[PDB]
């Protein structure tokens, strides 16, 4: 396990079972999270939730978040949130910066059995989320101009650097992969790699390659395969792109694409897909993405016995034979039918 | 039944640009086509006489043919002779065509997408600096007359070429003011002087998952600078590489002719394919007001290709570019 | 961009063709065009049958493009410029000076030798701006302006054309003796800017009744004819006849931002109906002052002299001017003689 | 209908007081005027710390009505830099763009270099007042300040147009040039072209900011019209008080194309009925000299230096012990008989 965003233990002294907070969010939200509850306690895992309400607080115009679930959530160390609509500032950045989150891990990988357009895809990315176009700022110089000012450190480069390397290790995967662009026309890319290559020679167990990220989605997009051996890093820049090309490899979508969102001591774990309000309550929704955050959640925790119980037979499985997925997979099947299909092979 | 050979600028570039750019010189005699090369050498990309001879040709000629230096810096824009045909020509708009190709084995099926790219602003014209240790900061511009130009070329080319759509891709959700402007100054020229044209936006991080899942939703893709490379790179994959890809580059006075992907990913002696080149050329042809020439040699290198025979390696074939340049001045002759 | 427009060395300009006899003719310029390889690309629009469709689609084209070639209808409209076109052009384009040149030609028969007249008129105003009513039975009034402003451009743009062509002489042309306000300040505007900002170039007046018997006897003594809306057209037929019709009069439409170029008469007396007959001459050599205009005009002396001299030799020439040909013919002896150019 | 607002040879304007000082000095000028009975209505605008954001709106929208102001002093730190909503809005919803300063030295006024006579005209739009600050790593702040070419131009013809009008015969451009090469560059290059090609008459010269300030303490003598960017301009602005006895002695005035707002050309930089209204007055009178009328300038100008040059009446800074209510009934006194 990654030392650097390490889960700090300690089960419930009393219950033996691990506090974590939950969020369900919003729209299909509700329902999604049922789902995971159900699966979480036909599995028996030790834990107990803890549903808090993050909507946005005020405080000097500047958003906040609510106090009840800071300090849940500051207590349990780990988070699992649901969808959630767009209210002034940014719903997810404000929850980034007041948790410390750092690194965003976004998985791409097909599903067997599935078939969808690309095969044999297995992406694993890691972007920075501090800084970049996040900590940016814009301004109108002169009449018809735009100026934007952009950041990037050095200190939160090793750092992502540094969890990219710790998290290949953990998966066992052999390369990371820092991808750029044009590192000699842009000494912000220049800073990225240097600060990868000095962390490169404390981590000789992996192997460390550069990629223009012109090369990189060239690569990726005619051969996805020849990646499922290596961990991408890139700025916060490129990140979004990136992630979202995988996700378009892997499914076509966002609708089966797990997140984390690793910080110091926290860390939150989410699906990426919308809240989708306009198929809420009618039994629509697709647990999946949700479902497989709780599998980087468990190991995340260490519960690993559990993570790939509830991972490598269930849902993975289940996604096999039509009368089950769901409406977005040309399926069959509803939210409820899905979760105890899944609980069936659990 | 003409009069008139034109001058036209040719910059072969490095080993494999020679090979590429000496298979069209060799179609061309062969069709016997009415045009001087005055071909210049630059050593590197960077090599500072050959770049100002390279311009001096190009003020000139105004139409120039050119190939490839596989170094990182032409791939990606910069490097002297791009950033000279940028700045002193004013070359603004960069366009690459990504057509699916009738004999290639390609994932997804009958692509058909433009992408039009602003070359002078954002990435090309920043300022970077580190002025405390271990912090770099970039600062960047995005104007409305560098937009509006880049909007008005690719409406009238969507015009020209009979396409229906054009799609702004921008990333205004989070650069509100900056990729804002962009977003509104394509949209509302769209609406006052181009009404047959379908106009629309796409953030730029769901482009590119749509582009790699459902491409042919797509037509015409404007971009900024820093976009249009990734855009550009897909569009590549999905037609089955960079060997594939024609392109064009133009400023008010000035065409500079040259394959669309740069050759990214794309070794070994006579190995590559000139087809990026050699379709480049046609472009070319076309501008020049020939063009019946470059119906011709199209319709060889497409009935080339789609016949698996002499075909170079990276499309799935064994033969070797002077092979395949031959293949096609054989089908010339006949034809 | 308040420029011509321009992609990788080549010009857009706006073609629109008119009737057949326009398409005729139109495709002459286009056939010469395309031989000798010049850099210009047509954006050709159709206006089917003062259709309101096609006049918002030249004008559109016009606004992008900037540079136009027009052709011909043959309705009394587009003759004497009305009809859709012709105002929104002078309206939305605000495309305020018409200018026709007169030059006598090589080969062709005429009563007065060597003729050398150039008619600017004022074309947004007087009579393409009135107000015409009836408000009791059997009488109609008529309401026309004539202000300083529209008066003092017109002006500026006569001298300015005066001096960049080594014109030496710019005739005002007015009804100052009956109309005493309105021709008076016509005719002063054009003497005191002569006087104050183009002292190189000799000014004058003349009342239009005297001009018109002048043109007919003693063409010699005009150069340029600045004159209203209302007198141009007739001074224009004039100048047509003269040179031996319209189907040799070049011409041109100027505004700040446009240019449209036409033959300067609107082929008012070319009938000569019937297919591929007509005089393609004022077409081509409109489209020669398009080229000058566009800075080619390399491509313009030669185009200028190849029509030059295939109508100073007799043959091949059009019915209009005493040759047996079609246009057809025409156009493939003047390309003749420039591939040998 | 871009003059200032006048209705059968009566004007209206604007006048903003300010905060409790700027209300006596103020009514000083009200006072003197309704004295000399001036064709002048004032449309008063009080700005309270009570309703301010709609104090600012309302003043604004008076001087585009009017287009011309007579205006007060807050002695908050912001207003006497420039800066402060009002000065935002004056500088950016109006356009106003040259500020003018007039350093004459006064007859009764004992200061240690006699005979002072010099102008500063400060550029008003840019530099300091059109910035970006922002803390983007902790403990590091970046500033980011634009100098442009047409800015620059309009203040270097106003300055030149101005020493025209006054007859002074020198413009320096005060600037930084050694230190900024390319941004002070610009400004001394474009003031002494404008100088050479559109103004020959006047001598145009350069000087570097910090030589110019030690310069202004020990030989003032040598400047006439100083021109600067806005950031030298309040330093240049203060050796100028101190020359000729302190900030309640400045004239001042400010330029827009369409607007004119008057006021103290130091911004005052506390007891009751004790301050000194000098500075308001005169710039009272700068403000008739634009509305043409003057011939009440010359007068109330003779009234308040006659005052001033007999130490009897002054105000307790130029080392007198009068209240600000007994110089100015002196100088209505002065005008009676005049």
């Amino acid at each position: 396990q990654p030392s650097i965003g390490r889960y700090t233990g300690k089960p419930n002294p009393s219950t033996g079972k691990y506090t974590v907070s939950f969020i369900e969010g919003d729209g299909i939200g509700p329902e999604i999270s049922k789902s995971v509850k159900k699966i979480f306690s036909a599995a028996n895992v030790p834990i107990e939730w803890e549903s808090c309400d993050v909507s946005p607080i005020f405080v000097n115009g500047l958003t906040t978040i609510p106090d009840p679930a800071v300090q849940s959530i500051t207590k349990n160390l780990v988070a699992l949130k649901g969808p959630l609509a767009t209210p002034h500032r940014s719903l997810n950045l404000t929850l980034r910066k007041t948790f410390g989150l750092f690194a965003n891990v976004r998985p791409a990988k097909s599903i067997e059995g599935f078939k969808t357009t690309y095969e044999n895809v297995d992406l694993v990315l890691i972007r920075e989320n501090t800084e970049g176009e996040y900590s940016g700022i814009e301004h109108i110089v002169c009449p018809g101009v735009v100026q934007s000012i952009k950041l990037i450190t050095r200190d939160a480069s090793e750092r992502v650097i540094r969890y990219a390397f710790e998290y290949a290790r953990a998966i066992g995967r052999p390369r990371v992969i820092v991808v750029h662009k044009s590192t000699i026309q842009r000494l912000a890319d220049g800073l990225f790699v240097n600060v990868a290559k000095e962390l490169s020679k404390e981590y000789p167990d992996l192997t460390l390659e550069t990629e223009l990220i012109d090369n990189s989605v060239l690569k990726v997009v005619t051969n996805p395969s020849a990646y499922t051996d290596a961990v991408s890093v890139c700025p916060n820049l490129y990140g979004d792109i990136l992630s979202d090309l995988n996700s378009g490899l892997s499914a076509g979508s966002l609708g089966l694409t797990p997140s984390a969102n690793i910080g110091h001591k926290i860390s939150i774990f989410e699906a990426v897909h919308g809240s989708a309000p306009d198929i809420a309550g009618q039994d629509k929704a697709n647990p999946t993405a949700l479902l497989l955050s709780s599998v980087m959640m468990l190991n995340h925790m260490g519960l690993t016995n559990h993570a790939d119980q509830i991972q490598n037979a269930v849902l993975s499985t289940i996604a096999s034979g039509p009368e089950n997925r769901t409406g977005d997979l040309a399926g069959t099947a509803t939210t409820s039918s899905f979760t105890e299909a899944v609980i069936k092979r659990l | 039944k003409y009069g008139g050979r034109f001058t036209v600028t040719l910059i072969p570039g490095d080993g494999v640009g020679k090979e590429i750019t000496d298979s069209v010189r060799t179609i061309f005699e062969a069709e016997n086509i009415p045009i001087d090369w005055e071909t210049i050498n630059i050593k590197q990309t960077d090599h500072k006489e050959g770049v100002y001879e390279a311009v001096e040709s190009l003020k000139r000629n105004k139409i120039g043919l050119k190939g490839l230096w596989h170094t990182p810096a032409d791939q990606t824009g910069h490097g002297s002779l791009n950033v000279a045909l940028r700045k002193q020509l004013d070359i603004y708009a960069n366009v690459a065509l990504f057509k699916s190709l009738k004999g290639v084995k390609t994932r997804i099926p009958d692509i058909d997408l433009i992408v039009i790219r602003e070359n002078t602003e954002g990435e090309f014209s920043g300022l970077e600096h580190e002025s405390v240790p271990g912090v770099v900061e970039s600062l960047k511009v995005m104007t409305r007359p560098k937009t509006e130009r880049i909007a008005r070329f690719a409406f009238d080319f969507a015009k020209k070429y009979n396409r229906k759509s054009v799609t702004a891709v921008h990333k205004a959700n989070i650069m509100k003011l900056g990729d804002g402007l962009f977003r509104n100054i394509i949209t509302e020229i769209g609406q006052k002087e181009y009404p047959d044209i379908d106009v629309s936006s796409i953030i730029v991080d769901n482009a590119s998952m749509q582009a790699v899942a459902k491409p042919h939703q797509f037509d015409v893709l404007v971009t900024p600078s820093m976009y249009g490379t990734i855009l550009g790179n897909i569009g590549a994959a999905l037609i089955g590489g960079p060997g594939l890809v024609a392109g064009a580059n133009f400023g008010r006075d000035y065409a500079v002719f040259e394959p669309g992907s740069r050759h990214v990913g794309l070794k070994g002696q006579n190995v590559a394919n000139p087809t990026a080149m050699i379709l480049s050329s046609t472009l070319m042809l076309n501008h020049l007001g020939l063009n019946e020439y470059a119906t011709r040699i199209s319709k060889a290198v497409h009935e080339t290709i789609a016949e698996g025979k002499h075909t170079t390696r990276d499309i799935g074939g064994s033969s070797s570019t002077t092979d395949f340049t031959n293949e096609i001045i054989n089908k010339l002759s006949t034809m």
